[PDB]
Order: structure tokens, then sequence, then C-alpha cells
């Protein structure tokens, strides 16, 4: 279609895992240009991060289950 | 003595005007009551001939009534077989501008004359393969209008020189010349017994000649324009003239008057061609409004209409046994009806 | 937690609310008038096969390329209204596929009409001498135009699929097969730009320059109206096509950047709907102008109207 | 479907194919009708006699001129044959002024006709220097007596050209009038130019333009 | 009109040779052409044919694939190329022209013929060998067919040829009823279905030869056995 | 001129020596002729598809 919402930047500070409940995966294949992991916190935000840095990989594993 | 000769001409014109008036007991329109009408006629296009790349001007059937001829402006003269619809002969012409063409009753010869003031005879059935020109006869001063094969050594030819003459094909010289008319001669028609012929010209009159004698007998004057087409009645005691003021007339020979007129209030344009049926109860007429009418020959009313061509009807012909009618036109297609 | 206004998802909910009401009405109105405008021309030509020739055949083909295109159109006005693609996978693979052929075929017939008119006037004396231009030839060129339209559109058919990117189901190309994702997108984007705007622009400007150049020197009373028509046709094409093909470039320019700002993307967001319609406006208006300006067509249209109505 | 009937069909397809090749070959020619008064220098311009038909070639293009003289019949009856002709070439002599009124009515007759609606004309005025010699003593008030202009040559010829344009009452018909000088002037170039515009004008009608 | 042909003498068995037939005095381009053989003590038999424009070619059943035929229009010459000759081709070879359109006469003119030597379907029957004759008397020749030669169209395809002693054979009657040009008004032809008759009235000197019967319904053209008229 | 006059006088003389019959007799003859031959006319009364040499 058109006007698909995308994440532009990656740059952030590290987030201690207790501010994370839910997450999705942006795909470079479909809709957008780049690929990323959006983070949803208790406050209705939409944090973003590059997929290859250690902390994003460390948290996504531990919060894959419950 | 010009004043003396001028009155001597008048007094005789006054006498002939009172001769024709004292003969007429009644009109035909009175006697032609208490007969059954023809009833609506209808015909569909049976066959279509294609090959010409210009306006069709003339055509003619043969006594066999299977083979026919046609001529166009492209400079070709094609002989068709109407049954299988295939070409037999296609002849290359010398000068492009041709107006008329004939076909001999034996089926051994073909003629055609144009704006070159020359008539050319073509010999079919040569000992060698190809077709060639047998003889050429040029004695006229103006363009050729019509020509008809009397026999394999005798042909009659009219021109825009206001005269017509009889030829001998073997020697290639004029036999006799006929001089009466004062305007351009447009058409002529042979009698059934090949003894008499009648012509019609642009002085709005028609005359009846005698071939063996060389003199005019009768003159019929009933039009208001140039006569284009003319045709004999099958019985050979009447004819019908087509004119350029949307009217056809019917004349008799034993009685000197005109017997009938054919006219409709709709049509307003001249006639190009006329022709009778085998029994002579129908009369076909080609107009220049892309339409061909079928008149009753006694009641004098329309009995049907043949479907239009894309352009003007120039020439139409009824065949001998009387099975088909064939028409040509300026859109360069022939159509056969039934 | 302490992050403020940095790398935050860009909400495009508002830009689609504007789109929800604007897109369906524009399509629906130009569909009816577009279909009503063209179907007239297709019938008027169909009356007489006899005397049909040359530019008339190309015009007849263009009218066909417009009807199917605008007949395929209304299904997306239903999609924009509903906001969820309910039709079968085969539909998303077909409708997106055909639409590409009808659009692509429409442009190669304009350049044919341009080169037809060049041979006609500039080399009129030589074309008469060798009998260069004949009626049967045009039918071969038409098949070749339809030939390339099938081939160029192939890349569209291959990648179009049905899947759910966000929320409910949608209809978009998905690149799961290839190795390099953005390069094939850049290739597929660039392909449409060239054939769309750059092949026709050069062919028109070349031809319609050398036509006018010789037509101002000729002595005649028919050369006046001819120049007024040429300038008008050239003026329209530039006024309609340019905006969309500029916006389509701005996409290609930065399709691998990360530092690019949201405000810029949001601004490109709106105008892509507004500039997209002017391409469909031109496509559905073009053949109606070409034919109706013609003297012979207009006379024959009046002939049938004044004969049939009685 | 017989032995002979199949051979007869094969012959017909050989004839059918033969004459269409001549049809294409005869479409690459320019036909011109050469009308005008007699003793008007018609012969120089071309560069029981029924019809004289000539042909020349200039800059790789084949021309055909048809002159109708010594006929003396009713024109209308046989002008049907020359209905489509690329153009007409009419000739007039300025040498004698008592054939002007005859030639003028004759032009007026051919100009406004049923068959020649859109057929354009080329008009050649001859014996240019001979006309301009006898303008000295014999005034121009002898023909077209209502008005002449200046006594001398340069602005006289303008008045005749004006009369021929006044005779044209057709909505879409051009008249390419040129002037010929004595018996030593190249005219092939003048025609070649005039023929070009007529082909260009016909193609514009065929196109969407106009 | 003149058809002359040359080439061929005595050969070695299973060799090869070419036959050339050169025409003059007519339009060669328009006509079709045949080749016809005659063994030293037997009747006539057909061999090959090529149409005008080289469009259609047909051969016999006996010689199919062994012989080949070709024409040269610019120089007006007909070629017959024959290869691997068997010991039963020892015969004269005639060169015959023909034309096909509505109302024409095929097989009208024959060649003179060259002597070649080699060193070592519709069936039609004429129940006669030698018929006794006397001058000033009327006679009848009878050709019987296998199946009826009448088509859907009225015309029946049957031809009658005559050969005088030591000369080329000529056409007498074409399409059963019609008579060939230059032939006298003594000969007449009649027949219905499968039985046919050639009637001669007041026969005179220089009118005795072998009379042949040929059909033209299907390819290949079969000839008769032939009828002889005595002295 | 005298030649044209003297011809036209003698021309009008020969045309005044013809004997004419009434219109009634010349009428009845054409009507009588047509009735006799009209019964075997193929254009007036259509023949069936059997004997028609153009279609079947």
């Amino acid at each position: 279609a058109s006007n698909f919402d995308c994440c532009l930047g990656y740059t952030d500070r590290i987030l201690h895992p207790k501010f994370i409940v839910g997450f999705t995966r942006q795909l470079a294949n479909e809709g957008c240009d780049i690929n990323a992991i959006i983070f949803h916190t208790k406050k209705k935000l939409s944090v973003c991060a590059n997929p290859k840095q250690t902390w994003v990989k460390y948290i996504v594993r531990l919060l894959s289950k419950k | 003595e010009l004043d003396q000769l001028r009155q001597e001409a008048e007094q005789l014109k006054n006498q002939i005007r009172d001769a024709r008036k004292a003969c007429a007991d009644a009109t035909l329109s009175q006697i032609t009551n208490n007969i059954d009408p023809v009833g609506r006629i209808q015909m569909r296009t049976r066959r279509t001939l294609r090959g010409h790349l210009a306006k069709i001007y003339a055509m003619h059937w043969g006594t066999d009534s299977r083979l026919l001829v046609s001529a166009s402006q492209d400079g070709k003269l094609i002989i068709w077989d109407s049954y299988t619809t295939n070409k037999v002969h296609a002849i290359p012409l010398r000068s492009s501008w041709v107006m008329t063409c004939a076909y001999a009753p034996s089926g051994n010869y073909v003629a055609c004359g144009g704006l070159d003031n020359i008539c050319s005879i073509y010999n079919l059935k040569t000992r060698e393969g190809n077709v060639r020109v047998s003889r050429e006869l040029a004695g006229h001063t103006g363009y050729l209008s019509c020509c008809r094969f009397l026999d394999d050594n005798q042909i009659v030819t009219s021109s825009g020189d206001t005269t017509c003459a009889l030829w001998d094909i073997e020697t290639g010289q004029q036999t006799t010349t006929f001089t009466g008319h004062t305007g351009d001669v447009m058409s002529l028609s042979l009698a059934p017994d090949t003894r008499l012929f009648v012509s019609g010209a642009c002085d709005a009159s028609a005359k009846l000649w005698d071939v063996r004698e060389g003199m005019c007998r009768q003159t019929f004057t009933g039009h208001e324009s140039d006569i284009n087409a003319i045709c004999f009645f099958p019985n050979g005691n009447a004819f019908a003239t087509g004119s350029d003021d949307a009217t056809c007339r019917l004349f008799d020979l034993r009685a000197d008057q005109e017997l009938m007129t054919y006219s409709h209030d709709n049509i307003i344009c001249g006639i190009t061609s006329v022709s009778f049926s085998k029994s002579g109860r129908l009369l076909l007429a080609g107009y220049d409004d892309f339409n061909c009418n079928v008149w009753d020959a006694l009641k004098a009313d329309r009995a049907g209409v043949l479907a239009g061509h894309d352009n003007r009807v120039s020439c139409l012909g009824v065949t001998d046994d009387g099975m088909a009618v064939a028409t040509g036109s300026w859109d360069s297609f022939l159509k056969i009806w039934n | 937690y302490s992050v403020d206004s940095e790398m935050l998802l860009c909400s495009l909910q508002e830009v689609r609310q504007f789109s929800r009401l604007f897109v369906p009405i524009a399509y629906s109105l130009i569909c009816v008038f577009g279909l009503l405008g063209n179907i007239l021309v297709v019938i008027t030509f169909a009356f007489y096969k006899k005397a049909r020739s040359m530019t008339d055949v190309y015009l007849l083909n263009m009218a066909i390329a417009d009807i199917l295109f605008v007949l395929t159109l209304p299904f997306w006005a239903v999609s924009h209204a509903t906001g969820a693609w309910v039709f079968s996978n085969a539909t998303c693979k077909l409708l997106k596929g055909i639409y590409a052929i009808n659009f692509n075929c429409g442009m190669l017939l304009l350049t044919c009409i341009s080169m037809d008119r060049y041979i006609a006037i500039v080399q009129a004396t030589k074309s008469f001498r060798l009998r260069s231009r004949t009626l049967p030839r045009s039918k071969i060129i038409c098949l070749v135009v339809w030939g390339l339209s099938v081939i160029i559109s192939s890349s569209t058919f291959v990648f179009n699929q049905k899947y759910n990117t966000q929320g409910s189901d949608v209809c978009e190309p998905k690149y799961q097969t290839v190795s390099e994702p953005i390069r094939w997108k850049l290739l597929m984007l660039g392909l449409e730009l060239l054939f769309g705007f750059f092949i026709p622009l050069m062919f028109m400007i070349f031809c319609y320059t050398f036509i006018v150049k010789t037509l101002v020197q000729a002595q005649n009373s028919k050369r006046h109206k001819a120049i007024r028509v040429i300038i008008a046709v050239v003026l329209v094409f530039l006024a309609c096509q340019i905006p969309h093909n500029m916006v389509l470039l701005v996409t290609a320019a930065n399709l691998g950047k990360m530092n690019r700002s949201c405000q810029s993307e949001k601004l490109i967001g709106y105008t892509k709907t507004v500039t997209e319609v002017l391409a469909f406006l031109h496509c559905c208006l073009n053949p109606v102008l070409y034919a109706f300006i013609g003297q012979k067509f207009r006379n024959y249209f009046l002939k049938i109207l004044k004969d049939l109505w009685c | 479907l017989s032995a002979e009937e199949r051979a007869a069909l094969e012959r017909s397809k050989a004839i059918e194919k033969n004459l269409k090749e001549d049809g294409i070959s005869a479409a690459k020619d320019v036909k011109l009708l050469l009308l005008g008064a007699d003793n008007s220098g018609k012969s120089t311009i071309v560069k029981t006699t029924g019809i004289v038909e000539t042909h020349f070639t200039f800059k790789n293009l084949h021309f055909r001129l048809f002159d109708v003289g010594g006929q003396r019949s009713e024109r209308k009856k046989w002008i049907h044959c020359f209905e489509d002709v690329t153009a007409i070439i009419f000739c007039v002599d300025l040498s004698d002024y008592n054939r002007m009124h005859e030639s003028l009515m004759d032009f007026d007759s051919i100009c406004n006709n049923k068959f020649f609606i859109d057929t354009s004309i080329i008009l050649f005025l001859n014996k240019k220097d001979l006309f301009g010699e006898k303008i000295k003593k014999s005034p121009l008030t002898i023909c077209f007596p209502e008005y002449t202009g200046p006594n001398t040559y340069e602005d006289a010829a303008a008045y005749i050209q004006a009369q021929f344009e006044s005779k044209n009452r057709s909505p879409n018909k051009e008249i390419y009038c040129h002037m010929t000088c004595a018996t030593d002037t190249n005219n092939a170039q003048v025609i070649f130019d005039a023929v070009t515009d007529i082909i260009i004008a016909n193609n514009l009608r065929g196109c969407g333009l106009y | 009109v003149q058809l002359v042909e040359s080439g061929g003498g005595l050969v070695q068995p299973g060799g090869s040779r070419k036959l050339s037939c050169s025409a003059s005095g007519f339009a060669f381009s328009s006509f079709g052409m045949h080749w016809v053989r005659q063994a030293p003590e037997k009747g006539l038999e057909w061999v090959a044919y090529i149409s005008s424009g080289s469009g259609t070619i047909y051969y016999a059943d006996t010689v199919k694939g062994r012989f080949t035929i070709s024409r040269d229009d610019p120089k007006n010459t007909l070629f017959l190329q024959m290869t691997s000759l068997r010991s039963e081709d020892t015969a004269m070879y005639y060169c015959v022209r023909s034309i096909y359109y509505y109302g024409s006469s095929p097989f009208d003119f024959w060649g003179q013929g060259t002597t070649l030597t080699v060193s070592s379907d519709i069936v039609m029957t004429q129940a006669t060998s030698s018929v006794p004759v006397t001058p000033g008397e009327s006679v009848s020749i009878s050709c019987r067919s296998s199946k009826s030669l009448l088509h859907s169209n009225g015309n029946t395809y049957l031809y009658w040829f005559l050969q005088r002693p030591g000369q080329s054979p000529q056409l007498l009657i074409y399409r059963m009823s019609n008579l060939a040009s230059g032939v006298p008004d003594r000969f007449s032809g009649s027949g219905s279905g499968t039985a046919f008759t050639l009637t001669i009235s007041r026969l005179e000197a220089e009118d005795v030869g072998v009379y042949y019967c040929m059909q033209h319904l299907e390819y290949p053209l079969t000839f008769g056995a032939g009828t002889k008229l005595e002295l | 001129s005298i030649a044209q006059a003297r011809k036209l006088v003698e021309q009008l003389k020969m045309e005044a020596n013809i004997d004419r019959i009434k219109v009634s007799k010349a009428a009845a003859d054409l009507m009588a002729y047509c009735e006799a031959h009209a019964k075997e006319d193929p254009l007036l009364t259509p023949v069936p598809a059997s004997e028609n040499p153009f279609r079947e």
C-alpha cells in the first residue's frame, strides 16, 4: 500500500529490561528501507534500536518467553 | 428565298402536330385498368467481383450468358467467369481513358473506344498463346460514346462529333455515315433482327435509322434535357429513353406518339442506364443517388428497390435467358442480383 | 526512560485520516466521466470500418488502453474506504499486474503518433515518392508495442503478494527471494521513471520542434490552427506529468539514510496522494482531446448524431 | 475440385497477383491537367488530335501532363474522367487585351465547379516583357476600363492578379500565381515548390491537426 | 509454332543422361508442359508434367524418385534429367504443350521426338486390334471405360488422338463432343456414362492410322491399347 | 445556308408520308404479347433453389 509508519533513527541509551513488556521487528524486506526492533514500555512510547548490539540481543531472548 | 423556305418548314411542323393529335382515341392508363398487379419484388446480392482499382465505366454479357467483360480508368480490360467467379483474361490497354466496350455474339472478338477518337478490335483465340490487336479504325473527329458489334465484320459507332457511321473490319474503311443530329450522340441500341437502330443525343431528341438504306424515318421529341440511356422493347415495336431531368418515357413505332412517363416526387437527379426484363413486364433504371429502382411497365409504379452501392451506378445489364442482373459503379465493385 | 524526542516511531495516523475521505471521491468521479468520455469515441469509430487508416488506428488502440485501466480502477477506492484487503491472493496478483500493462502501453502509442506525424510532414515529398507509409504496417507496430508492455510489466507480477505488514491485511510487493533488498526496489523504481517520463519527453520535443520549424515557412491558410494545436498539446503534457516524476525522484534520493528527519517524510507523505491523481487525470483526458480537435471525426460524429436522432 | 478446374484456379491467382503489383507502381506519379486559352505559350510552359500526354522527371520525381486541345465538344460531358488530379495549371497571355474577357469567364467557369471543390490551381502569366513594352503608347484603360493605376508596368500587373483573386469565392482553395518572362525562364522549380504545399496540406487533414 | 528436342543415343545400363526440348513461335511462359513415352512395339504412356510458373509438379507411379523435370523461362527450354537407367526405358520421348482455362483445348500440339536406347487407377480397354476397311464406307471405333468419367458438371473428360505411319500423333476430339481446329467435318463423337463411340463418315485415302483413347479425370493420365485401320 | 434549308424541307417531306394506326391497337398488342410470354419469365416469378444456376 502506501504511508507505512517506519523507524528512521537507531541512536539511544541502554534501557534496563524492567521498562520492557512488548516488542516487534521492522523488516527491510517489507514496507520500510531498514530493519529494526521497536520496544514498547509501560509509558506509551516507541523506542528503537539496531539489531546487532549485545543489549538488544540480550533482552529480546530473555523476554521472548513471558 | 430564306423567308419562303422558313414558312415551308413551319406549315409542315403545324401539319405533323395535327396528325399525331387526331390518332389518339384514348390513353394507355385507361386500357391498363382491370389487370392484377405485379406485387412487391425482392432480390439479394448473389455474387461480388473484385480486382479493379478505379471507376467502372462500361460492361457487356455474352450470348453464352456465363462470361462477361468490364473496363475501368486504370487501363485494364478483364473477362470474368460469373459462376466460379475467376478471371479468364486480363488485357493491358494502350490509352488509360476508355468510355465504352462491346462483346461479339460468336464470342471471338472484343472492342473498346475512349477519348483518343480511336476504336480497337482485340482477337481472342489466337494460334499462339497471348492476345493481340487485330485491327484499329480511326476516322472520327470527336470522342467515342457507344459501339455495338452488328456481325464479325460489321460494327456501328457514335461520337461527340454529332454523327455516327458503319465500318467494315476486314478492309478497315467507313461504309456509310448518318448525319441528321445537331448535338453530341450519347447512346444507341440495335433492333432484335439487326435491321433498325435508334440513337439519343444532347439536343433532347431521338431518331430511327435504316442500316441498308442510310436515312432517318421518324423523330420523337418529348424531353427537357440531354438523353443519356436508351433500350429497345423485346417485341421490337417500342423503346424507353433515360434523361438528365429524373424522368423515363415509353414510345411506340406503328403509332407515332409517346404512350407513358415514369416519375416520383422524391427523386430529383438524372438517369445513367435503362434495361427491360425478358418478358418485358419489368423496367430497371440506374440513378446517380446510389440507388436502382424497379418500375412496373404498364401500371407505372415502383415494384421494388435494389440495395445501394457506395458510389454512383454507371452501367447495368440483364442477361439473355434472363436469370440474373449485373451492375457496376464508381466504388469499383461489380454485384450480381437474382 | 530518559530518552526525549530521539529515534521515536513516526505516527502516520493523521496523514491517512486526510486520505480516507479524499482518495475515494476523486477516483469515483474521474472513473465515471473517464469511462463516459472514452466509450463515446470507441463506438463512433466502430460505426465505419471502411475509410479507417493511419492515425485513426493508433487513436482506436489508445481508447482501448484507457477503458480497461479505468474499469480496473474502482477496486482500490473500495480498499481505501474499507481499510482491509478482503479479496483473494489471486486478485492482488492480477489487478496490480494488469494496471501496469495498461499504463505502460498508453505511453508507447503517444511516441508512435509523434513519429507518424514527423514522417507525414517533414518527409511528405519523399514518403509520397517511395510509398513509405502504408496501412498494413501500423498493425505490426501495434503488436510490437503490446509485446514490450507484457515483458516490462513481468517484474511487477513476480513480486506482488498478499500479507499483513501492520494491523489488517494489505496488498504490496514483498522482496523475500533476492539477496539485496533495497537494490531491486531502486531498480524497480528507476525502471518506471525512465519509460514513464524520459523516453516520451525526448521523442516529442525532437519531433514537434522540426514540424513547427518547416510549417512556419510554408504558404497556406491551414498552418495557423495547426501551430495552436501543437503548442497546446506540448504545454499540457509538461503541466500534468512533471510534479509526480519529481516526487518519485525524491523517494530514490534517500532510500538508505538514517539521520533523515520525520517532518520531511511527513511532508512527502501528503503530496504523494495529491500529485499521484494528476497522472490519472492526464491518462483519462488525453484521447478525448486528440480526436475531438480533429475536423473529420467531429463532422462524422455530428453526421451520426443528426441521422440517428432524426 | 477437378483435374482441369484446379489448374484454372491456379491461373486466376497468378493473374490476381500480377495486376496488384502494377497498382502499387502507378501510385508514385504526379498527374497534372493543363487547361487554358490557345496561343498562350502553352508549349513553352510544359518544358483529329484527341489528347496529347507528356512526361518529364525533376529531382527524383515523375510528372504527367495531359493537354486537351482540338476536341471542340461539351467539356462537362467529359470532365468527369479528370475528377482527381494533383492540381490544375491555367495559362493566360497579357500580349493581347481582345481575349481577356473570354479567358476570365473561362477561368470563372472551371474555378467554381461541382467536381473541383478542393482541387488547387497554379496560374502562369506569360509574355511578361512583351506586355511591358506596349504599355508605353497603348493605355491600359482599353481592357478592365473602370480603373488601371499608374501608366507604367510595375503596378499594372497587380490589377490583373487582383481580378483573378476576386473571381475565387471558394472557402478552402489556394491559387499559387507566378509570372513567366518571355521564352527563357526555368518553371520546373516553380511547380516543384507549388506541388509540395498541396501534399503537406492534404497530410494535415489526414492527421489529427486541423 | 515449332517444338524441337535433342540429346540421347545409346548408353551403358545404370548410367545417366539429360533431354532438352527448345520451343519457338509462341509465349512459352503461359503454357504447361508434359513428357510422353512410346516403347518400340507397344502403345503410348504418360511420364511427367510441370505447370506454368513451376507451381505444381507430378510424376508417374513407375518412375517416381528416379527422373526429374525443370523449365527455363528466360531462354524458352524444357529439361528432363534421368539417372540410373534400367533396361526397359528403350523408347521415343515426345514433348507436348497444353493450357487450362474455361473453354480451351489441351494436348493441341506435339513435338517430333528423340530416339533413346539402352543396351542389354482408371483402366480403359479397346476391344479391337485390326479393323477391315474400304473407301466410301462409314465405320465405328468403341472405347469402354472402367468407371464413369462424367463429373458433377455436364462435361465428360475423354480425348481421341490419331497417329499416321512414321509421324507424330495429333488431336482429333477434346472433351468427348467438341472438335479440334483444323480437323475436317467428317469425324463425330458420342457416348453416355462408361461406353463411348467415334463415328467416321465417308473415309478416304491418307486417313488410316492407330486411333488412341485417353481420359483426363485423375492423375495419372492412362491411355488405351489402340485400334489399327488396314489398307 | 440554302443547302441546310433544301435538306430540311425534303427531310420534313419524307416524315409526312408515314401511315399511322390508333393508340388502342398498339396498346392491346403490347398487353397481348406480355401475357403470353410472362408465364415463363424467371425475374417476374421466382424459380426454386433446384434450377437456380447461381446458388444450387
